[PDB]
């Protein structure tokens, strides 16, 4: 869009959410990190 | 999966409660949790949730403020802990597994739960 | 009471019966995927469909659910004595601060 | 849901002051914040915002750069630090808990307000 | 002052007052929700009416808004000696930087 | 990297069953593990896997609460432990290396494998 | 079985083949990398291709593939009597408890 | 070989070279810091620049970089026939088990 | 600060072979170290890391099972010991002690590395 | 003093009142385990409680508690006139050099 | 178990004192002891503790320095050597023998207590 | 609390100068200890620590491998041994004991130092 | 110097004066406690604040601070001739090998 | 009974019948080694199992067992009439002032 409208915008809800995945998700390397 | 309820018993209004949720057959620190109650002759209301580590929760407004809702994980536990109970707390509580599915979330397994009555 | 539905629903063993389940834009309008849930007269509520049409192993093939724009439904087909029960529909209402909104609930009177 | 303001007092043009709000009767770290403002005869003005997480921060076009917002979720407190105070600045100040309805928002609890007064 | 509002309202006891809240493409006809507070002589700004027609429980059902357009409004219906306040319009200004934006505020008194 | 199962055999449904692992090549400890079942005449199932440090488990919805994965570093070892065997169960156990790519994981060696039949 | 594959695919030496997965939006089109794998008759899966165009030194030219939306696909240039083989997707699907998803398995058939 | 260098680069004395580095989404784009590394024809390599723009106290200020996206540079300014040297970038990238990554190092001439 | 090489020379493939630093100017105890190789007219190549207090070990892929990475902390010395030495290991072995930056380490002090021979 | 505690709490005999202990990151929700001691008006403390819920086989079942977050509690059900008596709570403080901290104190009082 | 203090009584800022507990009915040489002291009118105060072989000490922040520990396993005995006594160190002193459950430990026995009163 | 330092004085550069901190009013041997440094016109440079039971050293780069910390419990002494002075080190040197509150450490009580000068 | 501190700061006697220390994601931001010290012209310093707002008894209630981001500060309120001092600010590096790391000081003047 | 046990087992000959014992982190899933105990009706008891897994040279192979997170166990194969016994787990409570902790103890019936 060459006339979308810059920055970062207000009027949002600041209040966390309670709508997600509240289970551990098994999708994550399992291996030691070497960093 | 086996979800196991005590605690319930009438108190007088003002006065405290805890209900505790035993579980087995199933890894408990995976999964999150869900309180529900169900009024006599009433249908169901969410009250309350919380994360599998702990690291959030959240309440349903009438009862924000008011109750509290913990995990111990090494005894494979979920507690509530309901203060200032007034009369219109009177339901049976179910626990219940939380599970999700893609844009909103279920819980899967219940509970058989326990009655509060709070009066006098 | 979040999500609207009829107090009461009745038919016939061998027909067909439906529980409609109405919303708008903030809960099943709003994209949020809907569930059923089945209360017998002494027990705790047992999923019966999730994810709008899916459902677990412990269900026959006598129920099914649907969804368009803001009104979800669950039907009943081959009605058996044993299908009453408590319905109630599932979702989310992204204008309330809770993880889970239900509908009123609806009783299902299997005419015997 | 208890907002309880604290911090007004006589600044000297230039001079900061530091507000606080301390709350209670909900989990802090759930909600956003908000501070707005009253001048003594005027009508409502928005101050700034807070994110629960401290995410994001927006200013009034008229008080960027001179106030700053922040919070410490382990206090349960949210602080408002005003630098090089101006006489336009008088306000009472208070504090709100964000709330969002649906393509706009708004606050929903309030505290009572402290008074800051900005004179030589 | 983003949003137009009278300076003054009043009637009767009795008596049904309005006060309006203007705005245009930007606050009001921009699809944003109007939201009011009312205030009290030596208090905060409490929530009254939000998402243009709903309450807190705690309001006495006495008190409505609607919207149309650009327009949008307060009406206080039986009007009691005690509702005398001031009352502010809120709302987002596509236009602004900031989250909220207030109206004028309306004095309402009652010719008690 | 050699992979190697043990522990196959012939069981009565409702008895019990131990598998293992041995692994030599590389360094067990740096690694997580995997299990995957392959029924005699069906495509793989995951069954499970467990985390480098031995923190975190997961099972297959089909096994859970049946079957417990776990290892021992000092003896380059992944163990297998099955409770209330069904007939269902009977299929060709391997265990395999993690691996991980970018948004998912993969096995990268796997070992030969052992057979389980569960029958009267 | 969330990716679905042919049950069977076939060609003569030297040609061109391919076999595919079609998964969905929680597999596949929700940006989790598709991995393939090949049986030989009388032992474990060997790893063919990870990260969806990736593959081990152990694999000659002969085998490439892609992700593109929903669908994945291995292709088999010169086609050899000892491609006899069966052919996995794995991927992960966001809906399920389990690291791993698998596809049904097809089976390539060389008419040698 | 996961981040590739120009393999030569050359400028008269006085002139300014720049050494490029290019990664990906697993290691500069990844934000992994990059730093690097200057080799002389008979020893071990020297760290020049740490941390992106931080250099050790042994390194002239005629040396400087940055990192974008993912990309990253070293900058030679006021060259010297004293820089005739391997310059080598170092990052990690995260689908590795190792700890560095190197790219294949940039041989400098000065044409002097 | 001194990293000194020894044991380099030229062995027929499969012979075994131990490389060592030296070290000097710093508490050997208090840091990581680290190998790395060059072969002739190459780049260069990460072969291993050994934690401070000897706990954890990382290998690169093309010499993890055939090289030993270990220190003794009492002597101020890092060892290497390559077994199964294939042509493909040629190259100058380096010593460098490891650093820390924020995302990401480097070497800072560099040896100055011996050659290692592999050859019938 | 580092453990928050009421001054003083009270009920009638038969009633069922609590004691609070309240700390931080530093001795409570630090994992830190609690202990509580009974003190009666003319001698020394006696262990009431210790790793949370035990208790000495010298105490009835009446006395029981626990701990979660910061806040720890002693419960007193079928409180008696005996009762009566000085309760304090015990944990290990991570910013201080000693081996116990305590709280303030509470004097349970029954209202005979 | 009985712990039995004795040496209290009053004296001048100043001066010294000298407490012990006599002890029977357990091993003394197994168990580490502790001292603790309560102001008339106050709650309790942590004051030293003695590790079982005498080899560690640990005292409040304000009595380091002033008070010493010690032990005499022969006689079963312990003592407190208090020097420079403060109007402020005016308090009933206790013996407790050490305990320790998990994270944290704890006094199981305690003795009647001693009064020491200093003033002028 | 005291800590006094003595051992300074005026050193040719490329010589050794041994400090020393004797303390009292505290057990030495549970407590780690720093010594920093400060050149005149100059604010703080930290150079050493030291654990309270010896089994761990750090230094500031600026002098790891020229300066070593070390203490005897027995004679309640710290020391710092300074081989290699350079005319940079002239600063005047502190001893301090060591304290820690949660994230980051600090020092509680300080010597009043002593002057090494390093010049032809 | 690791932590940034301006080099000068005065008053008169009975104003509020502060002491600005900042640094970066590294140091303060990093979640490690600040402290503070006070040397005055012929001495040792002395321990003023630790843990951010902690304080010795030895300090009257005239200095206090916080620590926001990364920018950590000092307030002195009722300035006093005595005051006159360099104070410090106090932090830890995860960057560097050493346990604490120094702000350059602030000398306070006193303009009696 | 600090190691619980069910208090008993059984099963025809032949068959394979094991003992449990289940600890804590104070006991088994603390690192501490089991061991396991066999007690005929008229004797002290014999040593079965140490170590976990090793036996004395008096025991048949007959008898194995494991130690795995705070579960034990002992295994019997081949089960013969004269295994009928008393079998005990021992272990170290590091809580208690006691060197050996047992548990409740299991008797094993021999189904003849």
């Amino acid at each position: 869009d060459p006339n979308a409208n810059p920055n970062v915008d207000p009027n949002a809800n600041p209040n966390v959410d309670p709508n997600a995945n509240p289970n551990v998700d098994p999708n994550a390397n399992p291996n030691a990190n070497p960093n | 999966v086996q979800l196991v309820e005590s605690g319930g018993g009438v108190v007088p209004p003002g006065r405290s409660l805890r209900l505790s949720c035993a579980t087995s057959g199933f890894t408990f620190s995976n999964y999150g949790m869900h309180w529900v109650r169900q009024a006599p002759g009433k249908g169901l209301e969410w009250v309350a949730i919380i994360w599998y580590d702990g690291s959030r929760n959240f309440y349903a407004a009438s009862v924000e403020g008011r109750f509290t809702i913990s995990r111990d994980n090494s005894k494979n536990t979920l507690y509530l802990q309901m203060n200032s109970l007034r009369v219109e707390d009177t339901a049976v509580y179910y626990c219940a597994r939380a599970a999700y599915y893609d844009t909103s979330g279920y819980g899967d397994y219940w509970g058989q739960g326990t009655l509060v009555t709070v009066s006098s | 009471s979040v999500l609207t539905q009829p107090p009461s629903v009745s038919g016939a063993p061998g027909q067909t019966v439906t529980i409609s389940c109405t919303g708008g834009s903030s809960n099943i309008g709003a994209g949020y995927d809907v569930h059923w849930y089945q209360q017998l007269p002494g027990t705790a509520p047992k999923l019966l469909i999730y994810g709008n049409i899916n459902r677990p192993s412990g269900v026959p093939d006598r129920f099914s659910g649907s969804k368009s724009g803001t009104s979800a439904s669950l039907a009943i087909t081959g009605l058996q004595a044993e299908d009453e029960a408590d319905y109630y529909c599932q979702s989310y209402d992204r204008r309330l601060s809770g993880s889970w909104v239900f509908g009123g609930g609806t009783k299902l009177t299997v005419l015997g």
